[PDB]
């Protein structure tokens, strides 16, 4: 669960406070859309073992 | 002088059966601190939200006049009952005496025509100004008696204005405001037949009163629940830079042994420092 | 001496030494977790913790 | 202690809890009859009850 | 009166009034399902409900 927390779930990096000051606010929501539902989907795996 | 259970309004049109709806947009939680100006004076409040509830008998209290910055600044709006007809300009300025003043730019006229309590909440969201009206037979004289008094609403018209102030109440009278502000928070109504609500319940002022929006109940068991997770906002902020980060040459110019002289200055370039 | 930060074991920045001066250690975690309501029934009273 | 050898000697064989990887999540760890109790906390939020 | 539509717990429309006249009840939701196959069996039979 800790591994899956710091990886990347195709996005620019796996790091917060680093994909925001890069890009436009509109262009930065998609990735943090995409590491939430990344995050989302692990801790449902790790919820259903 | 605080506002015990009152003012639930119905938040939209939907008529829900018997269940537990959470509203969010619901306003005006419970147990706040109203300023009633028990004396009638006319006092210029805030806005973004009141809670207009004079127990006054005999109501003399006919009129309320919204908008802006008076004297020819911008559009206000004047709600005046006078013999049974609703009278809702808004498109008077202030340079029953009040309207007749100027009348350089009006528009959107519509007049509709046809102890005691009655309480009426505006409240203006994306350019709508929402009215609701509710009733009930009191008898104290002291302050806002307890009870429920399920609002109803009877005029949404927008007219596209910023309202900001209100004042200019009737004179010639005892005359109360009895006014509360709001703030946005959650509430849990119970939607009964007949689309009666009759119970609310504030999720702002008590971890009871959470835990019982939580779980969508009015009745809780005992036992522990989990509800919801805290969070400790930070205070103060302390940015450290790396010691110096560089200087600049200095200590040669005015720590130097010799100088050349006035017509033959040296000049030096200082730059990237 | 050459390092300038330190992350811990769940790739997380542990400590830093302070950029400015005296070089000791840096944030630690602050108070977070899941409140819960004891309520030891409606019908027998209204108090809660 | 208020246990015997039998249950010193299993307490002392299976306890060891992967030695090492304690640092990945958080936990309150200790006592309050030796007022020894220490609440550790971690950033990825996972604890133990 | 004031009450133009109305939904149901499950957050779907229920019911509204005639915007021309007569203000009375709205649809319901339509017949659905899956069908199922009964076969008492190929070898030995060859209709089906």
């Amino acid at each position: 669960l800790v591994k899956q927390l710091s990886s990347n779930f195709g996005a620019i990096s796996s790091v917060l406070n680093d994909i925001l000051s890069r890009l436009d606010p509109p262009e930065a929501e998609v990735q943090i859309d995409r590491l939430i539902t990344g995050r989302l989907q692990s801790l449902q795996t790790y919820v259903t073992q | 002088h605080t506002s015990s259970m009152r003012g639930v309004y119905y938040p939209d049109e939907i008529f829900r059966s018997d269940t537990l709806y959470l509203t969010q947009d619901l306003f005006l939680p419970f147990y706040s601190n109203v300023t009633g100006f028990h004396t009638g004076n006319p006092v210029i409040p805030f806005k973004d939200g009141i809670y207009f509830a004079a127990t006054e008998k005999s109501n003399v209290v006919r009129g309320w006049v919204f908008g802006s910055t008076m004297n020819n600044k911008s559009q206000s709006v004047i709600i005046i009952n006078n013999s049974t007809n609703v009278v809702i300009r808004a498109c008077n300025f202030e340079l029953h005496t009040m309207i007749f003043d100027n009348a350089f730019n009006c528009t959107f006229e519509y007049i509709s025509d046809a102890k005691h309590l009655r309480e009426f909440v505006f409240k203006n969201k994306d350019g709508f100004l929402y009215v609701y009206k509710g009733y009930q037979p009191i008898d104290v004289v002291r302050d806002l008696p307890s009870g429920f008094n399920t609002l109803k609403p009877i005029f949404k018209l927008p007219l596209g204005i910023n309202i900001t102030n209100f004042r200019a109440i009737l004179t010639a009278f005892a005359a109360a405001y009895f006014v509360g502000y709001l703030k946005p928070t959650t509430f849990m109504l119970k939607y009964d037949e007949n689309g009666t609500i009759t119970d609310a319940v504030d999720c702002s002022q008590n971890p009871l009163a959470e835990l019982k929006c939580s779980v969508k109940s009015f009745e809780i068991d005992k036992g522990i629940y989990q509800t919801s997770n805290f969070r400790v906002v930070p205070s103060g902020d302390v940015v450290r830079f790396p010691n110096i980060t560089n200087l600049c040459p200095f200590g040669e110019v005015f720590n130097a042994t010799k100088f050349p002289s006035v017509y033959a200055w040296e000049r030096k370039k200082i730059s990237n420092c | 001496p050459f390092q300038q930060f330190g992350r811990d074991v769940s790739d997380f920045t542990d400590s830093v030494r302070d950029p400015k001066t005296s070089e000791i250690l840096d944030i630690s975690p602050c108070a977070f977790g899941g409140v819960s309501v004891i309520t030891p029934g409606t019908n027998a009273s209204s108090e809660v913790a | 202690t208020k246990r015997s050898f039998i249950e010193d000697l299993l307490f002392n064989k299976v306890t060891l809890a992967d030695a090492g990887f304690m640092k990945q999540y958080g936990e309150c760890l200790g006592d309050i009859n030796a007022r020894d109790l220490i609440c550790a906390q971690k950033f990825n939020g996972l604890t133990v009850l």
